[PDB]
């Protein structure tokens, strides 16, 4: 029930550059047995975790030699001296002193790239779904950075709210950009009440908020 | 080479069980202590349980306590975790792990899957989503697909089976309030590629066993 | 009617077979007590005795079952003299802990013993699995403590040198006996566990009216006990 606090939460580096993620103790994990049980993991995207540093600075047999461990008591450091692409995911330290076995809530690293702002593309929906009865409009911001951005809905001018849902990706391994995907979900009746179906984008790479949109009855 | 391999997950349904194996192999297993750690989807790693090399002591997640059992067999090699009395915050990918020598985790798993839902198994709708001129910039066209109202979740989506990749992003689903799970995949591609190469987004739903193949074309 | 001379004469045999299977300094000792009830002249003084043959004999029988080395209570250590020993690097810090319960470094177990005058075994663990196999088997009354600093776990990466205090008794209130030794070991454990130090206590009783089969001293052994010591008992009240 020792608590672990990682900071930060996310942790943009670019490549070449160092580093540090602290994970602080809510008790000292020193046992009495004279060792000190905080480990330091890293969780690629897709794959299961894996240990980096054991006992405060052990280095893992075969994990790269730019990570290292280092702290005492309640007080913890993992640092990557020089970051290679490879490192993107979540770094997580864990104890093992004493039962349960808890681990901090997870550092996000993320790879320093130039600012990219979004592509913006609007889907009306397809005939198919209509004819089911069900209208989606989906909205997609493409391969942009940083990741912070806001995407919201109007329907004939009127803000959408409680009627859409939105994903993004995992950092590119190759170009470092996000994607994201928004998605209006009406009633085919709702649907074919009204006629301006509008995305509107706001992210810092571009000049002003940018309004995406279409007529229903348009091709 | 130390490999730990899981399996038994699955779909339960609330208040039910399930029993998950773990197949260890490259190293003494008999004298090493074993260990379970579960990932909600989306979520950070929490610990779940531990056995000792001779299952004299035994420790549990306060979570899972009176619900869950652990144990194994050192002759065959094999880490069990009997899981009862399950609810939906139990949906995870469970991972087994060792130490090979220590109460850390140095080894782990490839994960199993474990849903607990009373939602039933469903493939998706796949609608596509095509490319116009509200999808266009420069030489570039966007197009792609949705795929709706799937359970449980793992789902596959290729481009033209496999061999269209450059430019495609899968996004994560999303658990909607009925219970069901939906996504869409989209791939940018040349402009002018657009009614000379055609493009088809596979879907595989293995839980369900459906495929869908869905051909996307320009809105005419 | 009959005199204590007398009584002791007719378990002649009862008591040889006594003695010829109790460990050398058990025997002795059990010896030279069933000649001060020979040679008693009061009725209390032979009781005591007695009693005193009882608990020696048990204890003897005990540490055969159990492979252990029957320890005289003259030459049994105390937790400060196993602590001194053992864990010379806390011992000073386990006196400052002591100062309002200084009784503690005086407790002097059955069995005092030490993971391989402190007795050796080979595993703590063992033995304590002994006695909670046995206690859920056969229903025998027992109580166990660990110490345990915080909620610390065990470790597979490092060893540490430990100690296991058993109690043990012959008498008829079996549960009483458990209770009230767990109980003055309590504080000591928690001690321990300040002092990061790894212990744990056993305590368990037998009665004459325990099935043979059940006992914690092999059955063999059981038979000595109620032939000589306890016919003893009953043939000193009803004289
Ligand atoms: O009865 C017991 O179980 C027992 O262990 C008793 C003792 O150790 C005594 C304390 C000391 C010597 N004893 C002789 C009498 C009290
Ligand atoms: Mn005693
Ligand atoms: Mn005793």
């Amino acid at each position: 029930q020792i608590v672990l606090s990682q900071s930060p939460l996310s942790l943009p580096v670019s490549l070449g550059d160092q580093a540090s993620i602290s994970c602080r103790s809510s008790q000292s994990l020193l046992h009495s047995n004279g060792n000190t049980y905080l480990h330091w993991y890293l969780q690629k995207p897709g794959q299961s975790p894996k240990l980096l540093i054991y006992k405060v600075s052990n280095r893992f047999s075969g994990v790269p030699d730019r990570f290292s461990g280092s702290g005492s008591g309640t007080d913890f450091t993992l640092k990557i001296s020089r970051v290679e692409a490879e490192d993107l995911g979540v770094y997580f330290c864990s104890q093992s002193t004493h039962v349960p076995y808890t681990f901090g809530g997870g550092t996000k690293l993320e790879i320093k790239r130039t600012v990219a702002a979004p592509s913006v593309f609007i889907f009306p929906p397809s005939d198919e779904q209509l004819k089911s009865g069900t209208a989606s409009v989906v909205c997609l911001l493409n391969n942009f950075y940083p990741r912070e951005a806001k995407v919201q809905w109007k329907v004939d001018n009127a803000l959408q709210s409680g009627n859409s849902q939105e994903s993004v990706t995992e950092q590119d391994s190759k170009d470092s950009t996000y994607s994201l995907s928004s998605t209006l979900t009406l009633s085919k009746a709702d649907y074919e009440k009204h006629k301006v179906y509008a995305c509107e984008v706001t992210h810092q790479g571009l000049s002003s908020p940018v309004t995406k949109s279409f007529n229903r009855g348009e091709c | 080479e130390v490999k730990l391999e899981e399996s038994g997950g699955g779909l339960v349904r609330p208040g039910g069980s399930r029993k998950l194996s773990c197949a260890a192999s490259g190293f003494t297993f008999s004298s090493y202590g074993m260990q379970w750690v579960r990932q909600a989807p989306e979520k950070g790693l929490e610990w779940v349980a531990y056995i000792s090399s001779g299952s004299r002591t035994i420790y549990y997640a306060d979570t899972v306590k009176g619900r869950f059992t652990i144990s194994r067999d050192n002759p065959k090699n094999t880490l069990f975790l009997q899981m009862t009395s399950l609810r939906s915050e139990d949906t995870a990918m469970y991972y087994c792990a060792t130490g090979y020598g220590g109460t850390w985790f140095a080894y782990w798993g490839q994960g199993t899957l474990v849903t607990v839902s009373a939602a039933s198994t469903k493939g998706p709708s796949v609608f596509p989503l095509a490319p116009s001129s509200k999808s266009t910039s420069g030489g570039t066209a966007a197009l792609g697909c949705l795929v709706k109202d799937y359970f449980p979740e793992p789902v596959t989506v290729s481009w033209n089976s496999g061999a269209l990749t450059s430019g495609v992003h899968t996004f994560p689903a999303v658990l909607q309030s009925s219970g069901l799970y939906s996504l869409s995949s989209v791939v940018t591609v040349p402009s002018s590629s657009l009614g000379t190469q055609t493009y088809i987004c596979n879907v595989n739903h293995k839980p369900s066993n459906t495929k869908v193949d869905k051909k996307v074309e320009p809105k005419s | 009617k009959k005199p204590i001379a007398l009584i002791c004469a007719e378990l002649y045999k009862p008591f040889q077979d006594l003695f010829a299977a109790l460990p050398k300094d058990c025997s002795e000792e059990c010896q030279t007590l069933f000649e001060d009830i020979r040679n008693s002249e009061s009725h209390a003084s032979a009781w005591s005795s007695a009693l005193r043959i009882k608990g020696v004999a048990y204890e003897g029988f005990f540490s055969l079952t159990n492979s252990w080395r029957y320890i005289p209570e003259d030459l049994k250590p105390t937790l400060g003299m196993a602590i001194q020993t053992v864990f010379p690097d806390k011992f000073e810090k386990f006196l400052e802990r002591t100062h309002l319960h200084p009784e503690y470094r005086d407790f002097t177990p059955d069995y005092l013993m030490c993971r391989s005058a402190v007795q050796e075994v080979s595993s703590v663990s063992a033995v304590v699995d002994r006695f909670k196999s046995k206690s859920s088997e056969k229903g025998r009354p027992i109580r166990q403590e660990e110490s345990r600093p915080k909620t610390e776990s065990m470790q597979e990466d490092i060893e540490v040198d430990e100690l296991l205090i058993v109690e043990v008794g012959y008498q008829t209130d079996i549960e009483g006996k458990v209770i009230s030794d767990i109980e003055k070991w309590k504080g000591v454990v928690n001690l321990m566990s300040h002092l990061g130090i790894k212990v744990n206590v056993l305590t368990c009783a037998d009665n004459s009216q325990t099935p043979r089969t059940d006992w914690w001293i092999d059955e063999k052994y059981v038979r000595l006990l109620l032939n000589s010591i306890s016919y003893l008992f009953k043939e000193l009240l009803e004289n």
